[PDB]
C-alpha cells in the first residue's frame, strides 16, 4: 500500500514527488508565436536528412561555465535565450556554417539530481556549502576546507598544483561534489514524458514546460537548428515496492522490466533495472510518449539509448504512429548486439538495413 | 513469569538442593562449553536448553517455528518443559523474562554454585552479564531483581524473607556485593552447606571496580534494549514474520545464542528508519568463535557498544569486511544491518512453517 506518481505525468511538483493536472495545450505554457514554429531544416527525403549534422549538446555543459550567461540562467534551459553571450553567439555561427541539428542528452525527467535547491551544492559555490549538503566532506580528507572563506572551484584548482598519478586529490574530492552537484547526464528515468525540472528556474509545477519550449523555439528561431532528443526507454532508474523511483513497477509489478527467466530478478544488463519494450502496454508508453514530444515539444527526432534492447518491430511500430503526427521525424540509436535475440528481433544496425532507422 | 529462559540461562531448578546446585549448570554457568567438577550434562541436554533459551528470547510463543536441537522444524509449544509445553503466548507481551528476582538465589550466587573452578573473577562477571543479555535482549517482557547491576549476593540465601538487612544488603556505596557475610538459614539452606564450602573460596569476592565493571554492562544492555523498535516488536505476528535464529540444528556450537530481527520489504513496514535488520550474538563460551553466517552482508557494530570501549561487552569483537565476525569469549554483540537510501531486502526468515 503506497502512492505512487503517474507513469503519464505530463507536469510535476519539485523533485517529482507529485504529478500535477495540465493542459499542454495552454497559451500560458507557450511562448510568444509557438503555435507557428517551424523546422527551420527539411527532413523530407534522403537528401534532406543526409545534410543533417548533429552536434550533441548538454545543459549543464553548455552555459555552467559561460560568464557571459546571466548567472541564475547558468545550466538552465533559458540559457540558450542569451543571445549576447560566448556560447550562444557560437553555436549561431557553427549554425551559420553547417552545423543543422542539436541533440539534447537527457531532458526528461531525470532522478540522479535533487530538485530541491537546499539539498545541492555546485564548485561554483562556497567549500561550506558543500559541507552543509554532505556530511561524507565533514568526515574527509578536505574537512579542514569548511572553515576556509573559498569555493569549491578554487579549492579544486589549488588541489591541481600537487596532482599526480600518485597523489590524485582533485579527484578525489570531486568524487565527494559529485553526490550532492547538479550534474549528471541523466540515462536515469523517473518519468518519460516530463522535462527535467533542475535544468528550470523553478522547478515547481508547471515552469519547466514554458522555459523548455522556450529553448526550443530560441534553438529552432534564433539559432535556426533542428532539435534532437535523447530518449532512455531501455531502462527505468529503478524497480521494486520500495525505491523512491520506483513508478512503473510499483503500479504493475513484474510487467514493465525485463526479468530473469529463472529468479524474476528485473535484469540489469543496460546497468539499472531493463524495461521491457517487448510488453504491449509498454511499447504504448513509448509510442505515447513520443507523441507528446512530437507535437507538444516541437522535437524533429528522436535518438534511442541502447536501441538493441528494444525489439525491432516495437522501434517500426512507434516509428509509423509518430509519422502520423510528424512525417518527416526521424529515429535513430545505438543498435548494437544486446544479447536479445533469444526473445525477439532486436533493433540492430543489421536487422535494420532497409528500414529508415538510423544508427 | 516465563520459567522456561529462566531455568535454561540460570541452570537447574527451584528445589534443587545439595550437588545438584552445582551439578544443574546453565547456559551462563557454562553448562556443555566450561563444565564444573560436578557436571554430568550431556551434548543434547545443553543443547535443549538452547533451544529453551532461543524460544524466550523469542518472547516464548506457541506457534513461533524453530530448528530444534535434533534439527526438527518445532513449533514453541511443541519444544518441551518439564512435561509441558514450551511455548505458551500468544504475543511476547505476555510473558516475562528473568534470570534473577527476591525468591530463591541470586543471579550472583547460582553462577558461584555453578561455574567451573577455572572460571575467574573476570569471566563470572561477564557470565552474569551474559545471562541478563538473554532477558535484556529478547522480545518478551524484561524484568530483574534490584541489585544485579551490582553482582547482588545473599550469601547463598534461598528464601530471604526474614534474613533482614544483613543478608539482603545492597551496598549503594559499591564496596562489595555482599558475598560470603555468614551461612545463610539452616532451616532452609542447610542441606547445602557442604556444597557452598567447596564452592565458596573458589573466586575472590567482588569490589568497587568488579560492581562498576558490572553497572557499566546492565546500563550498556538496557542502552541496546532502547536502541531499536526491532528490539520490542510486541505482536507475536510481527515476532514470527521478523525474528529467526543462526546456529541452529544437530551441529549446532554450544553457547553460541544467534538472533536475526528483520526490518526487510519481505517484513513488511520499515519499523527502524535507520536500520534494515538486527544481530543478536551471545557467545556464551570460553573459547573464541565466528559468524560466516551472514557472507559479504555489510554489518556494523552498535554505535552503543561503538562508544563502551574496552568496558564493552563486545570488546574486541571483529567484523571482517568480507563479512565474517569473530566475537570473543563470554560475550554479547548487536550487529546492526544499515539502510540505505530505501528499505532494502534485509534478514528475512526461513518462513518454514506457519498457522
Ligand atoms: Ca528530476
Ligand atoms: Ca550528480
Ligand atoms: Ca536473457
Ligand atoms: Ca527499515
Amino acid at each position: 500500500q503506497y502512492e505512487v506518481t503517474d507513469p503519464y505525468a505530463h507536469s510535476l511538483s519539485t523533485n517529482s514527488e507529485y504529478s500535477q493536472v495540465v493542459d499542454l495545450n495552454d497559451s500560458a505554457l507557450k511562448p510568444d508565436g509557438w503555435d507557428n514554429l517551424t523546422m527551420p531544416h527539411a527532413q523530407k527525403t534522403k537528401a534532406d536528412l543526409a545534410k543533417m549534422t548533429i552536434h550533441e549538446s548538454h545543459i549543464r555543459d553548455l552555459s555552467a561555465w559561460d560568464q557571459t550567461v546571466p548567472a541564475e540562467l547558468r545550466g538552465k534551459y533559458l540559457a540558450l535565450t542569451a543571445g549576447d553571450s560566448n556560447m550562444v553567439q557560437h553555436l549561431k555561427t557553427l549554425s551559420a556554417s553547417g552545423v543543422t541539428h542539436v541533440e539534447l542528452l537527457p531532458v526528461f525527467d531525470l532522478a540522479t539530481v535533487n530538485e530541491f535547491s537546499d539539498k545541492v551544492a555546485d564548485i561554483q559555490q562556497p567549500f561550506s556549502r558543500l559541507c552543509e549538503v554532505n556530511s561524507a566532506v565533514k568526515s574527509s580528507e578536505f574537512a579542514g576546507y569548511c572553515d576556509s572563506g573559498s569555493t569549491v572551484e578554487e579549492v579544486l584548482n589549488q588541489l591541481k598544483q600537487s596532482d599526480s598519478q600518485d597523489n590524485p586529490q582533485v579527484q578525489a574530492l570531486n568524487t565527494l561534489v559529485a553526490q550532492t552537484d547538479s550534474y549528471n547526464w541523466g540515462y536515469d528515468p523517473f518519468h518519460y514524458t516530463v522535462p527535467e525540472g533542475s535544468y528550470a528556474t523553478d522547478p515547481e509545477g508547471t515552469t519547466r514546460i514554458k522555459e523548455f519550449r522556450t529553448m526550443i523555439q530560441a534553438i529552432k528561431q534564433d539559432l535556426g537548428m533542428n532539435v534532437i532528443m535523447d530518449v532512455v526507454y531501455n531502462h527505468t532508474n529503478a524497480a521494486g515496492p520500495t525505491d523512491r523511483t520506483s513508478v512503473l513497477d510499483k503500479i504493475v509489478p513484474w510487467y514493465y522490466q525485463r526479468l530473469n527467466e529463472t529468479t524474476g530478478s528485473v535484469e540489469s544488463a543496460t546497468c539499472c533495472s531493463d524495461s521491457a519494450p517487448e510488453h504491449r502496454m509498454f511499447a504504448k508508453l513509448i509510442a505515447d510518449s513520443l507523441a507528446v514530444w512530437t507535437t507538444d515539444y516541437k522535437i524533429d527526432g528522436f535518438r534511442f539509448d541502447l536501441m538493441g534492447y528494444h525489439p525491432k518491430a516495437q522501434i517500426l511500430s512507434a516509428w509509423e504512429r509518430i509519422k502520423a503526427l510528424n512525417p518527416d521525424i526521424y529515429f535513430f540509436g545505438e543498435g548494437w548486439d544486446s544479447n536479445q535475440s533469444d526473445r525477439f528481433e532486436i533493433a540492430s544496425q543489421i536487422n535494420l538495413k532497409g528500414t529508415g532507422i538510423g544508427t | 513469569f516465563s520459567d522456561r529462559l529462566r531455568d535454561s540461562v540460570r541452570g537447574g531448578g527451584p528445589f534443587d538442593s545439595g550437588d545438584a546446585l552445582r551439578q544443574n549448570q546453565g547456559i551462563g554457568s557454562g553448562a556443555g562449553v566450561l563444565p564444573n567438577e560436578l557436571a554430568s550434562l550431556s551434548d543434547d541436554q545443553v543443547r535443549h536448553l538452547a533451544d529453551l533459551t532461543r524460544l524466550g528470547m523469542a518472547g516464548n510463543l506457541a506457534d513461533f517455528v524453530m530448528i530444534d536441537k535434533d534439527g526438527a522444524a518445532k513449533k514453541g509449544s511443541e519444544i518441551d518443559y518439564n512435561g509441558a509445553p514450551g511455548g505458551y503466548a500468544a504475543d511476547p507481551t505476555e510473558v516475562v523474562n528473568y534470570v534473577s528476582k527476591h525468591d530463591n538465589q541470586t543471579l550472583w550466587d547460582m553462577i558461584s554454585y555453578k561455574a567451573s573452578q577455572e572460571a575467574d573473577l573476570a569471566t563470572r562477571v561477564r557470565m552474569q552479564a551474559v545471562s541478563l543479555a538473554t532477558v535484556m535482549l529478547g522480545q518478551g517482557i524484561a524484568f530483574d531483581q534490584q541489585g544485579s547491576e551490582l553482582l547482588r549476593s545473599k550469601s547463598f540465601t534461598r528464601d530471604s524473607y526474614d534474613s533482614g538487612d544483613w543478608f539482603n544488603r545492597v551496598d549503594y556505596s559499591l564496596q562489595d556485593n555482599n558475598y560470603n557475610v555468614g551461612m545463610p538459614r539452616i532451616s532452609d539452606d542447610g542441606s547445602n552447606y557442604e556444597v557452598i564450602t567447596r564452592v565458596k573460596e573458589m573466586v575472590a569476592t567482588p569490589g568497587e571496580a568488579e560492581l562498576k565493571q558490572m553497572t557499566a554492562f546492565y546500563q550498556e544492555l538496557t542502552e541496546l534494549r532502547k536502541s531499536s523498535p526491532l528490539f520490542t516488536l510486541g505482536d507475536g505476528s510481527a515476532v514470527m514474520k521478523r525474528v529467526d535464529f543462526r546456529n541452529t540444528g544437530s551441529d549446532q556450537q554450544a553457547g553460541l545464542l544467534v538472533m536475526t530481527v528483520d526490518d526487510g520489504m519481505k517484513a513488511g513496514a520499515s519499523l527502524d528508519s535507520r536500520l534494515d535488520g538486527l544481530v543478536v550474538a551471545i557467545n556464551a563460551a570460553p573459547e573464541s568463535r565466528t559468524l560466516n553466517e551472514f557472507a559479504g552482508e555489510t554489518l556494523q557494530l552498535s554505535a552503543i557498544q561503538q562508544t563502551a570501549g574496552e568496558n564493552s561487552l563486545a570488546n574486541g569483537v571483529q567484523i571482517a569486511a568480507d563479512g565474517t565476525v569473530t566475537l570473543p569469549a563470554w560475550s554479547v554483540a548487536v550487529l546492526e544491518l544499515p539502510q540505505g537510501e530505501a528499505q532494502g531486502a534485509g534478514l528475512p526468515v526461513s518462513s518454514y512453517y506457519h498457522h
